[PDB]
């Protein structure tokens, strides 16, 4: 492991890989009370035990508080200039858009008030969506809120288009489909999982409350934490509960009838899982107030994997693209550390 | 004629408030014949307890429902008494009776037993499994091979007569260990008695034989005391099956015989004047009329009759009677209102059981996500329902055997029992039926053929449902309770209540007088939406309770008719009502005042209380939801077009008591998702319960009463009831549903705290730390807030006034530390320290304090070492910074804390290290090694003496523990080097062990020179 400390006065609150761009894939942001702070990856010499190395870039400040984070496909690399989209969730109950070169924000949209959501926003995620002849056509961000509310804020050629559309219970998570960005997933807290066509009911929802094996009982409130997809063409949907329990169907041939796996975490998941970008059967899952991170393998490889222990809790997580080394920011750090098996 | 209405009690409710259940020993067919209840009997006595009794095939069951108020009338449990044999095939065999604080039961086993059960009362309220004595005695009197009886009547707790079909009376007495026996003893015999009755004025029974005769017996001699002859010839020619001929009041009692086909029956309430020579009878009224509703060949019959007077004055009696034809029912009160009048005033209620289905069509749209998918919805709608319960068990279970038979899945059945887990079976029960069909586009799925298949697999499910309730819902007989004095009811396997329309009911019927037209012709157009329409208006409206007061209040008026355009709403409806409306002569005036017109100390409550409370509550809620809802939709559908003169002010205007509605309705609805020591009551597990709790004639009625007008109030209360509501059943449990509750719940200081601490109790620390921020508290020292404002009020007090800010942000403090979270911490207690106005040391002092603690749970940023320095400085409060710094070494970090300890003040330091050294050396510790090291650097940077000195002590301590020689000697060698160098490097100065210097250490230099020779003969030997 090698550790890199944040600024004395930053406090951390979400941390996410630049995996969704290529071009800028060693990009790590920090959503913190300031600002986005961006860091670069590097393969030093090192030893090759951990090689890779942590440089520090520069810091984004905005004056207040980033709770989530989500870099964009638009993102580009110029000699230097970095080109960053970022979308975020502020302190004023605002979801925004930054559009900046390095440390200056060039630009900024904001979409809050009663226009935006009426409670607290719980999640969000963006998109780079393209015509058939292939220029910029749209830019589409997702979010979810305690306003039984799902936002999809579609930013085009002639301006924005804002949609809102009601859900039976407070958002807790949402994420378009790799490989098809006119599907989608939201999350409900009360384990609803719904799969969404925003082109166009909405296609289908799933739910893991009923589901759970009580061959151990996950408890009365199993509330849940996460749903993600998996694979590159967003094959699979992974869901894990608040008490660690996590289950997973795939999508193809014939008929079905049943989730197609399930299981159950070592440790609650307040943060929920963080499946691995190249092993789907694979995936990261926090217990954040003691620090330990346990991996799971779903077709049962993994036999209880407890590849980090730290004595420090952990705010947030993320696997580098590479799939052996993790960024974890803990609550004054972010430490980057390689797991010797996935190189 | 008058109204009367239901109340129906769900036997898996009774199961939630009733914790365990016991049992003591002494396909469709199984389905069909697994429940029904061959009879039902309710008693309950003068003194103070009550219970019923369920029959069953081979099986015979019974539970506490009293409404009472003693110290644990309340705690209660459900029992199974097994049986070799069923509770015979009629409807005999039962008989309830007590003594002295104790239950003594008598039965009749199908073939030809008696049976005896003594259960203690304690043994019903108590939670455990044992009994340590013989509770049951069976006997055979009697030979009953002989004679089979037909008729059981109890007399006292020693004794119970038996009537036999040949017609003979046998009376019976047991004792422990002990019984002596007495007699008077289609196949028929002219005197046998069709049924018997016991009332007590001491030892007298009253009997009616198949000579159609009226025996009536004296106890004490065994024989009948006097005869009366009633002649009528086509009456035997009709023959009933269980039945009761005969029932009482208190002195006095009636009975009446239907005359056959003409159902005109009657009441002829005997007089027993009871005089010292001989029992004297006088019969004193001739016939009661009936209701002519049932017809068309259907079979009324006479269930089951209880007269009733009213003790307080002879103006009134009252007969409550019920009729049963097939699974239906009908019942019906007769009341009697005579003096001198030998004519016949009778008032009479007339009820309903009726088949509502609500199924067929809702089931058509689950589009919007409001309540969305598709399955939770139809759960949710079995979950509205509330009324049937192993019915559906059955069925689930019926249709997870595909093709299985039952014998094995029966027993997997009864396996199940818990509640919750129940509804996740059935969701796993219906994926695993419904194959997902591919729409073979590219490998895609066909969700429109997921649609149609689902929609009627639950509608097949629900269907046999209401068909496992068209065959089980059922009645038997009622018995009426003089400690409770009310109108009890028995139906199979569903325990109900009868009672008196209420308003609403009336109105909802759709049955200085005006606009009470313009209410049911209205409920007819509220009737006329669909339901997709009614999601979004709740969708909406749910909507419209914390966001909507941000608004200008009085333009979104025409906006909701904006959105009640999109329904069908033809404008030939449209201008058809308005015609109505300008035709009104002065609506407001009259309509604010009618409705207006429209509109509590507790023992300790028991459980069907709260249970059927909740039950009938729901449904004057629901029905409630409907008026209102109406009375909205109308106010806007009218005040719409024509604005300007809307707003010439010709009508009175509207929308202040129009925001009052809103409120209204806010809280009823709030109620409508709610349902889904009086302490032990909030014990009890179903929901909306510490509600009824909360807000404890007929003691339901009045009870009720208080909850609904505690409802109404508005500004009265200067509080929401919702928000009274979340903070007292916070405390208690269900933290995790009052997270919707309190994401639904409108905006208040109260409403914003408990944001906070019920955020914080789901962990998400965040947003309850922006609720925490975004207020404060000038609530403090109101104490009208129950168990909450309390702390805070301590807390302001210990600073001796009440502070404006700073010992709130305290109070938060030491709640960021309840929640082990110690970086908001961090930030609140500065908060604290800083926005302190008041200038007081004590109060200064005890923030600061707490400051030290939080930012020692923090450790971090090495500011939180000064404050500590301030702390040091300021008095000795030094010891703080003991613990407190020992936290941070518990961090662990030397070579930063060390350097921390450098611009801390050398005196402090000294002092702080000095100690820490003390806690070193005692600790004993492996890293103590460090520890030692680190507290000599120290040294060098004081006087450089006591360093030394530690390391002697720590030699002694390393030898002390083991000798394995070695090594051991070898670490001693380097700790002479040490000490060595310590002393070159404190050449002058001499220094001072406790528990000397050059001298000792020359002997410790022999010591290692001693060893250096041991360990050369060693090298010599090998």
């Amino acid at each position: 492991s090698n550790q890199y400390q944040l600024p004395l006065n930053v406090r951390p609150y979400t941390t996410t890989w630049c995996s969704q761009s290529p071009s800028c894939s060693n990009l790590l942001a920090i959503g913190h009370d300031t600002g986005i702070t961006i860091y670069c990856a590097s393969e030093e010499q090192t030893p090759g035990s951990t090689g890779l190395t942590l440089q520090e870039l520069f810091t984004i400040q905005t004056g207040l508080p980033t709770l989530h984070l989500s870099f964009s496909s638009s993102c580009s690399y110029s000699e230097p200039v970095y080109s960053l989209f970022l979308a975020c969730v502020c302190q004023d109950n605002t979801v925004r858009l930054i559009i900046t070169k390095n440390e200056t924000i060039i630009t900024q949209h904001v979409l809050g008030g009663k226009s935006g959501h009426h409670n607290f926003v719980n999640d969000i995620d963006i998109a780079d969506v393209y015509s058939a002849d292939n220029r910029l056509a749209e830019q589409v961000i997702a979010s979810v809120g305690d306003d039984c509310t799902l936002i999809i804020w579609r930013l085009t050629d002639e301006g924005p288009i804002l949609a809102g559309y009601p859900l039976s219970s407070p958002g807790i998570s949402v994420q378009f489909r790799p490989s098809n960005p006119n599907q989608l997933i939201v999350g409900e807290r009360n384990g609803n999982i719904r799969i969404f066509d925003w082109t166009l009911p909405w296609l289908l929802t799933l739910n893991t409350l009923p589901l759970v094996n009580t061959c151990h009982s996950s408890g009365i409130a199993s509330s849940l934490a996460n749903v993600r997809w998996i694979g590159s063409d967003g094959s699979g949907i992974l869901a894990m509960c608040k008490s660690g329990a996590w289950l997973r169907w795939n999508l193809f041939g014939p008929k079905n009838l049943l989730p197609n796996v399930q299981g159950i975490s070592l440790f609650p998941s307040l943060l929920g899982a963080c499946p691995h970008p190249r092993y789907m059967d694979y995936f990261a899952t926090a217990h954040s107030q003691h620090g330990l991170i346990q991996l799971i393998n779903t077709y049962e490889k993994d036999s209880n994997s407890i590849p980090i222990q730290l004595g420090m809790p952990i705010v947030d997580f993320c696997w580098h693209q590479d799939g052996s080394h993790l960024a974890i920011a803990t609550e004054g750090s972010v430490l980057l550390t390689r797991l010797m098996g996935f190189t | 004629m008058n109204e009367l209405k239901h109340a129906v009690v769900p036997i898996d409710l009774q199961s939630f408030c009733l914790e365990g259940t016991l049992a003591l020993w002494v396909f469709k067919k199984e389905c069909v014949a697994y429940d029904a209840g061959v009879y039902t009997s309710n008693k309950s006595k003068g003194s103070q307890t009550l219970r019923w009794s369920i029959f069953q095939n081979r099986t015979l069951t019974i539970f506490d429902v009293s409404l009472n108020s003693k110290k644990e009338p309340l705690s209660k449990f459900n029992v199974k008494i097994h049986f070799p044999s069923n509770v015979m095939k009629d409807g005999v065999a039962f008989s309830f009776s007590e003594h002295s604080d104790t239950t003594i039961i008598y039965a009749i086993t199908h073939a030809r037993v008696l049976y005896y059960i003594r259960l203690s009362k304690t043994w019903f309220q108590l939670p455990d499994a044992r009994l340590d004595d013989d509770w049951c005695l069976c006997y055979r009197p009697i030979s009953f091979l002989n004679q089979k009886p037909d008729l059981m009547a109890a007399i006292s707790t020693s004794e119970i007569c038996v009537s036999f079909f040949n017609g003979g009376l046998t009376k019976i007495i047991l004792n422990p260990k002990d019984a002596s026996h007495y007699e008077q003893h289609d196949y028929r015999s002219p005197n046998t008695i069709i049924s018997m009755i016991f009332l007590s004025t001491y030892n007298v029974l009253v009997m009616l034989s198949l000579d159609y005769k009226l025996k009536v017996l004296d106890l004490s001699t065994n024989q009948c005391v006097e005869t009366i002859e009633l002649s009528q010839t086509i009456l035997p020619l009709q023959s009933f099956p269980y039945l009761t001929s005969d029932h009482t009041t208190n002195s006095f009692i009636a009975l009446y015989y239907p005359d056959n086909s003409h159902g005109s029956f009657s009441i002829y309430k005997l007089n027993a004047n009871a005089h010292s020579f001989k029992l004297n009878v006088v019969i004193e009224k001739g016939i009661i009329p009936p209701s002519l509703p049932d017809d068309e060949f259907i079979p009324w019959m006479l269930s089951d009759f209880q007269l009733i007077s009213s003790e307080g004055s002879q103006s009134k009696f009252l007969l409550i009677i019920a009729w049963k034809s097939n699974l239906n029912t009908v019942i019906q009160k007769c009341n009697l209102s005579l003096d001198q009048d030998e004519s016949f005033s009778c008032v009479w209620s007339h009820s309903l059981d009726s088949f509502s289905l609500i199924e067929k069509t809702f089931f058509d749209v689950p589009t919007n996500m409001s309540s969305g998918d598709i399955s939770e919805i139809w759960l949710q709608h079995i979950f509205a329902h509330n009324t049937s319960i192993e019915s559906i068990q059955v069925a689930l279970l019926s249709f997870q055997n595909s093709s299985s038979q039952v014998s094995k899945n029966k027993l997997d059945k009864f396996g199940a029992l818990t509640i919750s887990e129940l509804k996740n079976a059935v969701l796993s029960s219906i994926v695993s039926t419904i194959q997902i069909e591919p729409n073979s586009d590219l490998t895609g799925y066909d969700y429109y053929e997921y649609k149609r298949l689902l929609y009627n697999e639950w509608e097949r499910f629900a269907k046999l449902v209401a068909y496992l309730d068209h065959f089980g819902d059922e009645i038997l007989s009622i018995n009426f309770d003089p400690s409770n004095a009310v109108t009890y009811i028995n139906y199979a396997n569903k325990v109900a209540f009868i009672r008196d329309p209420y308003l609403i009911e009336s109105f909802d019927e759709e049955p200085l007088i005006e606009g009470y037209q313009i209410l049911d012709l209205g409920r007819s157009l509220h009737s006329c939406m669909s339901f997709s329409t009614l999601s979004e208006i709740r969708y909406s409206l749910r909507e419209l309770v914390q966001d909507l007061p941000s608004y200008s209040l009085f333009d979104t008026l025409w906006v909701f008719y904006d959105k009640h355009i999109y329904p069908n709403v033809d404008p030939d409806y449209i201008s058809t009502l308005i015609d109505t409306l300008v035709s009104l002569e002065n609506p407001m005036r009259d309509i604010d005042s009618l409705i207006q017109r429209l509109r509590n100390h507790s023992a300790q409550s028991p459980s069907l209380f709260l249970c059927a409370s909740v039950a009938r509550v729901l449904d004057s809620i629901l029905k409630k939801f409907q008026v209102s809802i109406e009375g909205f939709i109308f106010l806007l559908s009218l005040i719409t077009s024509q604005q300007d003169y809307e707003l010439q002010s010709k009508f009175a205007g509207c929308d202040k008591l129009f925001l009052s509605l809103l409120e209204d309705w806010r809280l009823v609805s709030f109620l409508l998702e709610n349902s889904a020591n009086t302490m032990e009551a909030l014990a009890s597990v179903n929901t909306a319960l510490q509600f009824f709790s909360a807000l404890n004639i007929s003691p339901l009625h009045a009870t009720v009463i208080s909850s609904l007008s505690a409802i109404f109030i508005r500004d009265d209360t200067e509080n929401d009831l919702v928000t009274e509501l979340v903070e007292k059943l916070f405390l208690f449990k269900q933290y995790n549903a009052c997270m919707q509750l309190i994401g639904w719940l409108n905006s208040d200081p109260i409403a914003v705290y408990l944001k906070a601490l019920i955020y914080l109790k789901s962990k998400e620390a965040v947003k309850a730390v922006r609720c925490f921020k975004t207020t404060s508290l000038v609530l403090y020292s109101h104490t009208s807030q129950f168990a909450v404002l309390r702390e805070f009020q301590e807390i302001a007090e210990k600073y001796h006034h009440q502070n404006l800010l700073s010992c709130y942000y305290l109070h938060l403090s030491k709640k960021l530390f309840e929640e082990s979270a110690y970086i908001d911490a961090l930030e609140f207690s500065l908060l604290a320290d800083a926005s302190k106005e008041t200038d007081d040391e004590d109060l200064s002092i005890a923030i600061t304090h707490e400051t030290l603690k939080t930012a020692c749970a923090a450790g971090k940023f090495d500011a939180a070492h000064v404050a500590l320095m301030v702390l040091s400085t300021t008095p000795l409060k030094k010891s703080c910074l003991l613990d407190f710094v020992n936290q941070l070494t518990k961090q662990g970090k030397i070579n930063q804390l060390l350097n921390y300890s450098m611009p801390t003040l050398r005196q402090d330091v000294d002092n702080l290290l000095e100690r820490k050294a003390f806690q070193m050396i005692n600790v004993e510790s492996q890293p103590c090694w460090y520890n030692i090291l680190f507290s000599w650097r120290y040294k060098h940077q004081n006087y450089r003496d006591a360093a030394a000195i530690i390391y002697e002590k720590l030699s002694r301590y390393i030898s002390t523990t083991e000798l394995i020689g070695k090594k051991e000697r070898t670490f001693i060698i380097e700790h002479y080097l040490i000490v060595l160098n310590t002393l070159e490097l404190l050449p002058k100065e001499d220094t001072w062990i406790l528990v000397q210097k050059l001298l000792t250490l020359d002997a410790i230099v022999a010591e290692y020179h001693l060893q250096l020779k041991d360990v050369a003969v060693q090298v010599t030997a090998e």
